[PDB]
């Protein structure tokens, strides 16, 4: 990749100053961030034609960057507040409009470290009537009991990531819909044929990436330290 | 009513 | 002011049938016009470029826009929705300044061909526990939308699509759960217009 | 009729200067201060009818910097050939005592585009009211410049433009009396 | 400067070349390298060629960019015709009416050789005619002058002397014909 960001993934508590890297090997003058919201497109946040340069688009409030470099160019949220929860786009311009955007870093503010939980994941197996009325067979997993809202789930079967036959929820539901602070829960179906679910040998394994606490963060709660970890759920095939 | 530049392409390399 | 407009955040098209993505823009100055795909947990990728060069622009697997100055207009074409053409869609110009403005995204929903619906709401059990289960709408055509529950301890899922590749195979489904005691399959979509013939199993 | 536009920049090494203008028929409608982002209008009124995004020309400068680099390496580090200045001294409109007019010292057919320019009124170095436009391009690549000092004619001041550049061997001092 | 450094030069031009308005259109962009021109396009080609071997891998590396040559000749159209447009009520369409004084080089008796001075200053655009009148007709022998001197200032000014011999009732009218005026401009000398 030409353009890469860092980090891909970053949970931070309001109040404090965090940094996003962006570095590219075209060696191009122009480079961009953005911000992604849900029906606001991306909107530029400042943008930099040389080492040095630096001009503020849409949104600069709350913001700062410097190009100490040509390779670099650093977004720092000032005093992270929870709207600045977004996935954020590094973009890189040669001379002729042809924009390279990095792979985004997903960035999630939460005002209190406290309420960062993992989820609980369980998979549910097909029923028999649905294998009888239709030769196919849909497992569904849970996720619940989560916070904040950053996770990635994905299916395995026989130890391979699966996409065929599968839908996940595109974003989760909350727990308790009146509390601003909610914990979430998320469901995905993998639906295969009758006869590859009857072998008793296929294992289906769904698995949650919980993007949560670091090494560095405090933990002062008995309960385990929420960090960053895949908690899985997994079923074996039956014939019945 | 704005002018346009025309951008400066980069050389071989 | 540099502004680009697209109409409906959400839209829907049947599968096999055309595409159409509308873009309007305002610009002082004749300008680069741009469509960007964002696939499902990726990146943002370009699909086609306007810069004055031709009225029709081509880009990659069909897509295609015609500049139309007359109506300020750039709208994304498509002969034929595919599953795989789910995803969101920008519209972007810049009026000759070095920065790319965007318009706020239309995500595009297709619609699968469902021949044979066989409705059905299913009980499926807890892998690790005869005490856990979850219910499941399945195999309802493009006619049938699952409301949220009216029981804040009832929770619903929003309808989704699978492909399953090994059958060539698509399906609609819904979940439900509760922790409730009196919650059974026959009610959990209560709330929702399920088709007559809905399947419910003993 | 006959009009030319022209979009003229240019980048200096050792000494990273840069510049950007726009020409219509010889004369200059803006430039950018690239410090203050800002375009300057040659006349005030055209920034009333017009406008520029000064920004757009720092990406030019910047990829103006990359492509002297490239060039340089590619010459084997080959330098430019120092042309010398002429010099003209003369006046904005004709010349009436006790009337404000502006001495204008004209440069040109020079490279590289560093000159220094003193104006000397009696012997004296003076600096009060003075201003200058940018390098402006030439056909031939060579550069010209205007220098401006407003003043009160009388038979009392005497008046010398000193130009300094790399190509000549001494300073040339070009002299105006009425 | 006693700096004896050597100097490395870039410069760029883009040329946009206007006839009869914006009828015919030439866009010209050129790469200079130490005051010599290394690569350029001309709309008339529509591609990148060498103006010598340094430029060679320029012009090669540019011209093999269909999508980028395809918008270098749209800007013909899209820079040049745009710019003309921004630019033309203050630039092209640009009057300043001249200052027009007339008087006589040395005030001396009737009858001696003198030199008739018409000063034209202050006029945009460049185009001009001035014509030497004695009583009511115009004369093409003794007429030199200074050329259009340009000002750097969006102004140009002129001087045209008359070599002349004065006589008791004679009239010389200065006849300055520019784009500014409804009808010639006339400064008499009596």
């Amino acid at each position: 990749a030409d353009v890469t960001q860092t980090p891909r993934n970053r949970i931070t508590k309001t109040g404090k100053r965090i940094m996003l890297e962006c570095s590219q090997t075209k060696g191009h003058d122009r480079m961009y961030w953005y911000r992604q919201d849900p029906g606001l497109g991306l909107r530029l946040i400042y943008y930099s034609f040389d080492v040095k340069d630096i001009n503020k688009g849409e949104i600069s409030d709350g913001y700062s960057v410097s190009r100490q470099a040509q390779a670099k160019f650093s977004l720092s949220l000032e005093s992270a507040i929870p709207n600045q929860t977004a996935l954020y786009f590094c973009a890189t311009s040669d001379e002729s409009y042809g924009y390279t955007f990095g792979s985004g870093t997903r960035l999630t503010v939460v005002e209190d470290l406290n309420k960062v939980s993992p989820p609980e994941v369980a998979v549910f197996e097909p029923s028999e009537a649905e294998i009888s009325h239709t030769q196919k067979a849909t497992l569904v997993c849970l996720a619940t009991g989560f916070y904040p809202d950053h996770v990635e789930l994905s299916w395995w079967v026989n130890g391979k990531e699966v996409h065929s036959g599968v839908c996940t929820d595109p974003q989760p539901l909350k727990e308790q819909p009146a509390l601003n602070d909610s914990r979430y829960s998320l469901s995905s179906r993998l639906r295969v044929s009758a006869t590859f679910w009857q072998n008793p040998r296929n294992h289906f394994r769904c698995q949650v990436q919980f993007y949560g606490l670091s090494e560095n963060d405090e933990w002062t709660q008995d309960r385990a330290k929420p960090v960053t970890q895949i908690v899985s759920a997994e079923a074996w095939g039956r014939a019945d | 009513p704005k002018y346009v530049k025309q951008n400066t392409l980069k050389l071989a390399t | 002011a540099q502004s680009v407009t697209q109409l409906g955040s959400h839209v829907s098209v049947s599968e096999g049938a055309l595409v159409l993505l509308r873009c309007n823009y305002s610009s002082s100055v004749p300008p680069y016009l741009f469509w960007y795909v964002q696939y499902p947990n990726q990146g943002l990728q370009l699909l086609l470029k306007y810069t004055s060069a031709a009225t029709l622009v081509k880009g990659i697997n069909g897509f295609e826009a015609e500049f139309k100055k007359s109506e300020t207009s750039f709208h994304l074409t498509k002969p034929s929705a595919h599953m795989s053409d789910a995803a969101e869609y920008f519209c972007a110009v810049s009026e000759q300044d070095d920065k790319i403005i965007f318009g706020k995204g239309t995500r595009l929903h297709i619609l699968p061909n469902i021949q044979n619906p066989d409705p059905a709401v299913y009980q499926l059990r807890d892998s690790k526990s005869s005490d856990k289960s979850v219910c499941l709408f399945t195999d309802f055509d493009s006619q049938t939308n699952v409301s949220q529950s009216k029981d804040s301890d009832v929770y619903i899922t929003d309808k989704c699509v699978l492909d399953m590749r090994s059958m060539d195979f698509k399906s609609n489904s819904a979940v439900a759960w509760s922790n409730k005691s009196d919650f059974a399959c026959a009610n959990a979509f209560n709330n929702s217009i399920i088709p007559e013939d809905t399947f419910f199993p003993s | 009729e006959e009009h030319v536009i022209i979009q003229a920049e240019f980048y200096l090494n050792p000494d990273q200067s840069g510049e950007f203008m726009f020409d219509f028929d010889g004369d200059e409608i803006f430039h950018v201060d690239m410090a203050k982002k800002e375009t300057v209008w040659r006349l005030e009124e055209f920034g009333r009818f017009a406008s520029f995004e000064a920004q757009g020309a720092l990406a030019n400068i910047a990829v103006d910097k990359a492509n002297l680099e490239i060039m340089t390496k590619r010459s084997n580090y080959t330098p430019i050939t120092n042309v010398p200045p002429e010099v003209t001294v003369l006046t904005n409109s004709p010349v009436e005592l006790r009337e404000p007019n502006v001495l204008i010292c004209f440069i040109d057919k020079f490279t590289p585009p560093v000159v220094n320019v003193t104006w000397l009124r009696n012997g004296k170095p003076v600096t009060t009211g003075v201003s200058e436009t940018v390098f402006l391009p030439r056909e031939d690549h060579l550069f010209r410049k205007f220098h401006y000092l407003p003043f009160l004619p009388s038979t009392e001041d005497v008046y010398d433009c000193r130009v300094e550049h790399w190509g000549l061997d001494e300073p040339l001092l070009k002299h105006w009396e009425f | 400067m006693g700096d004896t450094r050597p100097r490395f030069l870039w410069q760029l031009k883009f040329e946009c070349h206007f006839f009869n308005g914006t009828e015919r259109v030439r866009l010209l962009e050129r790469c200079i390298y130490n005051q010599e021109e290394s690569v350029r396009f001309d709309s008339d080609v529509g591609e990148y060629r060498a103006v010598t071997e340094l430029g060679r891998p320029d012009a090669e590396y540019w011209n093999s960019q269909k999508d980028l040559l395809e918008q270098r000749r749209a800007a013909v159209d899209t820079y040049c015709r745009h710019n003309y447009g921004v630019g033309e009520s203050f630039t092209v369409q640009r009057r300043v009416e001249p200052k027009v004084t007339v008087y006589p080089s040395k005030t001396q008796p009737l009858q001696h050789h003198n030199l008739l001075v018409c000063s034209v200053s202050g006029f945009y655009p460049g185009s001009i005619e001035v014509r030497w009148f004695r009583n009511g007709q115009e004369e093409k022998a003794g007429v030199v002058s200074t050329g259009l001197i340009q000002n750097g200032d969006w102004t140009f000014q002129t001087l045209v002397m008359l070599e002349t011999v004065p006589r008791s009732g004679e009239v010389y009218t200065c006849q300055v014909e520019h784009p500014s005026v409804t009808s010639p401009l006339t400064v008499e000398w009596r």
